[PDB]
């Protein structure tokens, strides 16, 4: 139901924070929304339990990746296969 | 959306030239996972199998983005398995 735009806000502020320093590994930031604003609330550093259902959606093995990420591998590289960001949705 | 893989458990002894072989089925263990679909057919720890139709214990099919990772995820669900009493087409 959330405006198409309005979504891409959203995820652009999150990823604006995490590009800012340089975030390891996944994370997720919690936004408040209300009208046509974000507030942001929290950071959990990890795997949500709910994770699964973004796999779904995205075709990425969420937990995997943590895996290879620590292993020293790259995001966008052979092992890990994960598709550009013009290239990830839904 | 990414790359998956299928394939059929059978009861065909590939040392045997795939002759399906018949009779009860005494222990059961699958894996599932994220990625992983199970269509159980005759496989489950009671079965008495059938000399009279195609078999086929489970059908199970996998996915990941690519193509490589989903092989994996076959793989190890094909060696997390544990079918006992028949010979299987698994290895």
């Amino acid at each position: 139901g959330l405006s198409p735009t309005l979504r891409q806000r959203i995820c652009d502020a999150a990823i604006q924070l995490m590009e800012n320093i340089k975030y390891v590994n996944a994370g997720t930031v919690e936004f408040l929304v209300s009208g046509d604003e974000f507030f942001f609330i929290e950071v959990n550093p990890r795997v949500q339990v709910e994770h699964t259902i973004t796999e779904m959606v995205t075709g990425i093995d969420i937990v995997k990746t943590q895996i290879l990420v620590a292993a020293g591998a790259d995001l966008f590289g052979e092992e890990i296969n994960m598709p550009q960001q013009k290239d990830i949705t839904t | 959306l990414g790359y998956a893989i299928q394939c059929r458990i059978t009861t065909e002894d590939p040392l045997n030239d795939f002759m399906p072989d018949t009779g009860t089925i005494i222990a059961y263990r699958s894996s599932g996972g994220f990625g992983v679909r199970l269509d159980a057919g005759d496989g489950f720890q009671g079965a008495e199998i059938s000399p009279y139709y195609d078999s086929l214990l489970v059908k199970l099919s996998t996915h990941a983005i690519s193509f490589k990772q989903a092989e994996e995820k076959m793989v190890r669900s094909l060696r997390e398995m544990r079918i006992r009493g028949v010979k299987t087409n698994i290895p």
